[PDB]
């Protein structure tokens, strides 16, 4: 593991787009992107892929799974905030 | 929420 | 993260590590309040990890880090180990984060916001570097 | 399991399903006491799974099965899941199963004992039988 | 995932054997088997990998990974127990 | 214990 923070900008891909890469094993509650020379590798695991949206960073993926070597020119997959959020909402709200 | 104190440079 | 660069110190403050109790990094995860974390369900927290934040440096011993435990662990249910499909855990702290200006939240979205794709995001993170 | 064959009712009593709070099986175990429980450290296990015990047929409701509650999560501190090595979480129930015909527990080795490459073993479980 | 319970017969191999396979990936805490016509697939992980000794089955490994495929010619890899039953035990001792 | 009441058969 590195010691200290990383970080990359990358591109988001459709899930129509990302499929010519991993086929079925894409759903709609994931969300992919790279394959642009970077790539979420072991470790990165669980953080997070924002989008800046009216000025603020906001969550919309956390670092899932990608290429079993890292490849920059595979994308990464992410696990889609935006079909999660609802349940976030109901988890925060009765606990 | 999403503003952070110290700017990211990238 | 391969072919990544080196993060202004402290400028994901969200950004927080989650480590066993060895002390080593296994998994990233994001504030969300000062009360919970956001990670993957996959990454299998345990009540006896924990939650790490204002870290930028892991070799340093000189930055005012947080360790914050980890109370309760909530698999959402509709994850698939199988598949991998709704990886999402919610961790609920014992002790609240204290932010700062290197410890804040990150901003959720509306179940109906659109991000399109050619969108230019950042991803950051402790992972390998080099496989 | 691609390529096995049914096993007959009851006849590996160690082994367990973990399902989560949605009935779903994600992950197998192996009894080793009544009071214990072994798996895959990246099953990643929560104290909002259950344990079954006694169960052949999913799919059946006429089964005696017996469903505990997880008490304990005792991840492998050792466990590195950036490379899977060391892979084990031991569960302690916080109700004790009940041993019978179709209930038991494995045996452990010795840290010494040698099992020859070649040698025939049986792996059992509910995973795809089809990828 | 199929309703009922299955079960196979399969060798072990040695470390060094599945290397040739899975290279480096290959630990010490690790444990090869398969490659013989059967494969642990996803669903299998934390299930048991016994053997017969002195006429008991014994927990030898425990099913952790293997083929994204569940491949029926590459050998399935197993947490080894052997290697594992001294925190086992500590473990049992102080809980 | 590694002695099931059912036996196996394989």
């Amino acid at each position: 593991t590195p010691d200290r923070l990383q970080q990359a900008s990358l591109p988001l891909l459709s899930n129509t787009n990302c499929k010519k890469y991993w086929g079925t094993k894409i759903k709609d509650a994931m969300i992919c992107a790279g394959a642009s020379g970077v790539s979420s590798c072991m470790g990165d695991s669980g953080g997070p892929l924002v989008c800046k949206k009216n000025g603020a960073w906001t969550l919309v993926g956390i670092v899932s799974w990608g290429s079993s070597t890292c490849s920059t020119s595979t994308p990464g997959v992410y696990a889609r905030v935006t079909a999660l959020v609802n349940w976030v909402q109901q988890t925060l709200a009765a606990n | 929420c999403g503003v952070p104190a110290i700017q990211p440079v990238l | 993260i391969v072919n990544g660069e080196e993060a202004v110190p402290g400028s994901w403050p969200w950004q927080v590590s989650l480590q066993d109790k060895t002390g080593f990094h296994f998994c990233g995860g994001s504030l969300i309040n000062e009360n919970w974390v956001v990670t993957a369900a996959h990454c299998g927290v345990t009540t006896s990890d924990v939650v790490v934040a204002g870290e930028f440096d892991q070799g340093s011993s000189s930055e005012k880090i947080q360790k914050l435990k980890i109370a309760k662990v909530f698999k959402n249910s509709k994850y698939n180990s199988l598949t991998i499909n709704n990886d999402i855990t919610l961790l609920k702290l014992s002790t609240a984060a204290s932010f700062s200006q290197t410890v804040s939240a990150v901003c959720l979205p509306s179940a109906s916001d659109d991000f399109a794709a050619g969108t230019t995001c950042v991803t950051t993170g402790w992972g390998l570097t080099r496989y």
